[PDB]
């Protein structure tokens, strides 16, 4: 969500998500890497073959 | 709504406490310019709470020592010269109560400051250690009030078959747990005692009941005694001083 | 909140002691016991000169107005005493715009106070501030009475019936005004006022 | 009560452009302190206060009526000779005497700025203390962070500094007032 | 019945004394030589807290054995006595943490109009009850303190605010201070020993 | 509300609230500190464990 993150213009929000914590010891735990993942957003274009890829 | 004459005709019915003790004849006036607060937030790790009854029940060390083969085993029987002379059967250790604790522990000696009298019910813990190859058998037993009676009546009772019929508990080293618990109920003529003088009654004793043996001569093994009060009941308020008996005048 | 101006204004403070004497030849009626110009920062009854600088000891509100240039307020006094119930006298208190000297009962607002009826914690009394505009100015050069636009006026306390007392009691008593500033309000920050460390 | 008082009757908008009913607003305003010549510059820490002389910041004046402080504080800095400079924090333990080490070697928060483009340095100093409160001019915490600034090449320079309360900041516990001067000095 | 929290709240004597006409009254103002030198305004008595109590009372000194740290909130009681014919006025007031700050900042605050704006309570002898109560909230940087060392903060003071007077010269009157803890919170278990500060290593 | 306060871009509004005045003397009073309190807004993230905390 870098496009929105830059368009909105504020430093703080940096695209929210909520991770799935596990292995809690004393109220603290370790997030899964699987859910920390964030969208890349050019890949959809390359797979869908948007015109901009070809420069037109 | 009336001018307060300097000490003429104050209200005569007022009564109120300040501390948990001390009644007072007249109310302080709660006037002052500001009322401020506690300031600090706690911001700390939690710890278990402290209480007086709880503090008194804490476990206490009482004795510790070596035990070994050369020490004497208690007699099955008595002969004359020792029967007439009020002979006492030999023991590894003996312990007075409750003085070993109260006058014996500076902590407890301090917690009981300025209280008049009290009741107690003891627990004791024997913990012996040695190798699997060792052989032996101990006895932990409660001689009663003893000292408050005749010298003769605490004399003709010391022999094996009587020793084994007093309240008490044996400890074989065959056991894996190698530890025992023994409960002592409160018992006296007086219903309470002040902790801080010679209120000496029931003498706990520890006695060999089978000699320690190992493949080599002069084997040895360690042991520890521990104890704690229960069912306590403190009673009264008084200056912390030794008290006196009847014939004496104070 | 402890930094609000109203919170600062609401604390009473003693200003100064004043004797009233005193058994035998008590001071004649119309003898002033006190002249109190109406301003928190007056140089007369607050402070003293030290190293050319005119330092001024006082309560926090006085600093708060010492910093701003313009101000407005009303007075709330609390008179209070050191007496037995064997002393006995009466007092006048006037509020005088641009005046001086005692001015009868008729000419100006006045307020008789019996001493014997003043139980302790004293007696509260309030005065309105009459003036030609809405804002007073703070700082003044004057080393005695207030200048002009610097203060609304004056409050003046004087004997009406002279004090009498028993042989069993000390000759004279001591009055101790306490005070607070109702409806204080300040404007335009910036001044030479600052702490007395160094010079 | 026996009051003659009758409550006021006056409009607010008619005479001056604003009105304020708190001392915090006066303290958020930034004011000059004292010029800092030379290399070994020393700005006051968040403990603040205890200046001598007589010139002193407005925050520094409000400071004497209270006892406790808490929160971050702000600085503006105006160098006399233009050119880039660096800003860094430090502490008494954190310092080294290797005589090849220099202030960048600890990896604290850093701030660069070329003053030829932006003459007015603006830096806010945060609030790292173990305790929720701080008695003013506390010495119970020797290692509190303290600001330092360097040009590279370590040349001499002067700075016009002016401090202000951070938005996070407050005072508490009202002690009574200090003696204070008011008018212009008399005579020479 | 006896309880620990209950036992700690018991009232304690703190001070007792005569008060008389010859003693000095506090100044309205300051002069230079005493302004530079951090002069302190004269007082009948001053009292440290909470040490006057905890290290001051052998009973309380014993009840707190082997506990690590604690919080407290004080109450104080002034009780003055004298004849109806006497005149006077006392002030009982709370100097704050004081010692933890600069010497200068506990110096320029000592004068009458500032003294009367600190937390505190006055005592006229006109009153028939002739006694006052004053509450002291806990206040420090540290959240807890061990009782048995020099944890000295807020110094209570008693000051004349009007000289004692009677028909004859050299009249005198008696007074007593008392105090007790409230809102206490003990915390931790430890050997009963003096503790040490940061630069020191144990 | 610093994020909105910076996004809206105007100096004046500075996030409105209405304080609970008390101890009125003559039409003027003292606000409670309890109601002058303003949102901090990073705390929600740290407690909810948003991904941005972990840098992903």
């Amino acid at each position: 969500d870098d496009a929105t993150a830059s368009q909105r213009g504020i430093v703080t929000q940096v695209a929210d998500t909520v991770s799935s914590i596990s292995n809690v010891v004393d109220g603290l735990g370790v997030p899964l890497l699987s859910s920390i993942s964030k969208p890349i957003g050019w890949v959809s274009n390359v797979v869908s073959n948007v015109a901009s890829i070809f420069g037109f | 709504s009336v001018t307060n004459t300097g000490g003429l005709m104050p209200s005569a019915t007022i009564s109120n406490s300040e501390g948990a003790t001390m009644l007072l004849n007249d109310i302080p006036d709660p006037t002052q310019n500001v009322f401020l607060s506690r300031n600090v937030t706690d911001n700390l790790f939690e710890v278990q709470d402290q209480n007086l009854i709880e503090s008194l029940s804490r476990e206490v060390l009482l004795g510790t020592g070596t035990w070994q083969s050369g020490q004497a085993e208690i007699s099955t029987t008595l002969t004359e010269q020792q029967l007439i002379t009020n002979y006492e059967q030999p023991s590894i250790r003996q312990i007075s109560l409750p003085d070993d604790i109260v006058k014996g522990s500076s902590f407890i000696a301090s917690k009981l400051a300025n209280i008049a009298y009290m009741r107690c019910d003891y627990e004791l813990y024997l913990r012996v250690q040695g190798s699997p190859f060792l052989q032996g058998l101990l006895l932990l037993w409660n001689k009663m009030n003893a000292d408050q009676t005749s010298k003769i009546r605490s004399s003709i009772t010391e022999h094996l078959r009587s020793i084994t019929s007093f309240p008490g508990v044996t400890l074989n080293m065959q056991s894996d747990s190698r530890s025992v618990k023994l409960v002592i109920p409160y018992t006296s003529e007086f219903q309470v005692f002040n902790p801080r003088n010679e209120n000496k009654l029931n003498s706990v004793r520890l006695s060999i009941l089978s000699a320690l043996r190992g493949p080599s001569t002069s084997e040895k093994a360690t042991y520890s005694i521990m104890g704690r009060m229960t069912n306590i009941k403190l009673y009264g308020h008084a200056p912390s001083i030794v008290s006196l008996s009847y014939p004496q005048t104070e | 909140d402890e930094m609000s101006i109203q919170y600062l204004a609401s604390r009473p403070y003693m200003l100064d002691r004043y004797t009233i004497k005193g058994g035998n030849t008590p001071s004649p009626s119309g003898t002033v016991v006190a002249d109190i110009p109406i301003s928190p920062v007056n140089y007369s009854l607050y402070g003293s000169i030290i190293r050319d600088y005119r330092t001024i000891f006082g309560a926090p509100v006085s600093l708060a107005v010492a910093m701003a240039s313009w101000w407005r307020a009303k007075i709330h006094l609390n008179l209070q005493f050191a007496k037995t119930q064997y002393h006995q006298c009466r007092l006048l208190v006037q509020y005088l715009p641009y005046g001086s000297d005692v001015q009868s009962l008729e000419n100006v607002l006045s307020q008789i106070i019996d001493i014997s009826h003043v139980d302790e914690s004293g007696i509260d009394l309030c005065f309105p501030s009459i003036f030609t505009n809405k804002w007073m100015r703070s700082y003044d050069p004057a080393t005695e009475g207030y200048t002009a636009g610097c203060a609304p006026g004056r409050i003046l306390i004087s004997v009406l019936n002279p004090l009498i007392s028993a042989s069993t009691v000390n000759d004279d008593i001591v009055m101790m005004p306490w005070l607070t500033w109702e409806n204080l309000e300040l404007a335009e920050p910036g001044s030479l006022a600052k702490a007395a460390i160094g010079f | 009560g026996m009051d003659y008082a009758k409550s006021d009757s006056s409009s607010l908008v008619t005479t001056m452009g604003e009105q304020f009913r708190s001392l915090r607003m006066l303290t958020r305003r930034s004011s000059p302190t004292d010029v800092l010549t030379g290399t070994s510059v020393t700005l006051p820490g968040i403990t603040i206060g205890t200046d001598s002389s007589l010139r002193q910041s407005v925050l520094n004046i409000i400071s004497y009526m209270y006892r406790f402080t808490k929160g971050s504080i702000s600085y503006k800095i105006i160098p006399k000779i233009k050119g880039d400079l660096y800003i860094t924090t430090s502490s008494a333990d954190n310092i080294e005497l290797n005589s090849n080490a220099y202030s960048f070697d600890v990896n604290r928060a850093l701030h660069y700025q070329n003053t030829a483009l932006n003459p007015v340095v603006q830096v806010s100093l945060p609030y790292y203390c173990p305790s929720e409160n701080l008695v003013i001019d506390s010495t119970s915490f020797p290692n509190l962070s303290n600001l330092v600034l360097t040009n590279l090449e370590r040349s001499s320079n002067t700075y016009t500094v002016l401090v202000s309360a951070g938005d996070d900041h407050t005072f508490s516990q009202l002690a009574g007032c200090p003696a204070f001067t008011i008018g212009p000095s008399r005579s020479a």
